[PDB]
């Protein structure tokens, strides 16, 4: 909730968005941001947990020209919901069918307009059995996610267009062991009985792991490792 | 003097966040863990900077 | 002031025990896992609360 932890790195900042999206109930989340007077959507700051196969197909097909939500973001500041009414033309109909194969059927996108002219979009998708159930859930968390859009825009605008040199991290056999167990949601005590160690032992290892990544929370560091193909 | 280590204020925010989460008495948490993790990580980050003293 | 050195010693103790936690496969549990964790929190809590009285 209000633990507005804003890091100084792209990877951690992206991990906190995925952490907050899953905590709210959303399965997938995407954050896009473009500099002031830029119109090149392929060369844009895009982060999140969308399927990598879908993101690659999306850019190769130039879907930013057909996608109705990015067109909506250039003209409005109000959200647009992934309703069948937003896909009008024939190309947008094919876009909806293929996007669903990637799992993006229900959701919404929040248009981003920064103070220095940045243009972007924050997309969140939800898994539900029907559109009526999905629409009821998104309406329940719509006010809280409305605040998340502006907080992610203000904190993300500073780290979107930098190019920091990340230093490679490597963990011991024990550290990489307790981290993948923490990634699936096991608390510190539960990892102690699985690995047959004390609870202070696993808490000591997570502290070293969090310093190696440069983070201030274990759950954020856990999803960061799987982003670089380190665990699972 | 004022050194080039704006980490003490970082620890102040981590301890104050722990100070805010400690007020929730009788609430029956993931917020407690993050508060402790931030406190340990912030204090440990200061300590690694607090050992490069060089006399 | 006489709290920063405590954090400096607690971090170096944490840093010494972190080298011992990857020099021999554990076998160094003892009181050292808890006290290293216990010492870090106490140093941050005493130092951190002192950094909030200075508005
Ligand atoms: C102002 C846009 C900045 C650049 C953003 C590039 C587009 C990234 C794709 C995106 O915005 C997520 C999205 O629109 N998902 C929709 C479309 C595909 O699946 C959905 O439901």
């Amino acid at each position: 909730f209000l633990e507005l932890e804003r890091s100084s790195g792209k990877l951690e900042w992206s991990a906190i968005l995925q952490k907050m999206a899953s905590d709210l109930g959303f399965s997938k989340i995407l954050f896009g941001l473009l500099p002031k007077d830029s119109q090149d959507y392929e060369n844009a700051f895009i982060v999140g947990n969308y399927p990598a196969a879908w993101r690659e197909h999306y850019d190769r097909a130039g879907y930013a020209r057909v996608d109705p939500t990015v067109s909506h973001c250039t003209q409005s500041v109000l959200p647009i919901f992934w309703e069948p009414s937003i896909y009008q033309t024939r190309k947008q109909h094919e876009f909806f069918e293929e996007a669903s194969a990637a799992g993006l059927v229900y959701g919404l996108t929040m248009p981003l307009h920064g103070a220095r002219g940045e243009l972007g979009a924050l997309s969140l998708s939800v898994e539900a059995e029907n559109r009526a159930e999905a629409n009821r859930f998104m309406e329940s968390v719509l006010p809280t996610l409305w605040m998340l859009k502006d907080y992610a825009l203000q904190s993300g605008a500073g780290l979107a267009f930098e190019h920091p040199v990340s230093k490679p991290v490597v963990l011991t056999s024990r550290e990489k062991e307790v981290l993948q167990w923490c990634a699936i949601g096991k608390t510190s005590w539960e990892i102690s009985v699985i690995c047959n160690c004390s609870e202070a032992n696993v808490n000591f290892h997570m502290g070293n792991i969090r310093r190696k990544f440069g983070v201030t929370s274990r759950r954020v560091a856990a999803i960061m490792a799987v982003n670089l193909g380190l665990i699972t | 003097n004022t050194d080039l280590k704006p980490l003490l204020d970082n620890l102040r925010n981590a301890t104050e966040f722990w100070n805010l989460v400690k007020e929730a008495s009788a609430t029956d948490n993931r917020s407690y863990r993050d508060a402790l993790d931030w406190l340990e990580s912030a204090a440990l980050a200061l300590g690694d900077a607090l050992i490069a003293q060089r006399k």
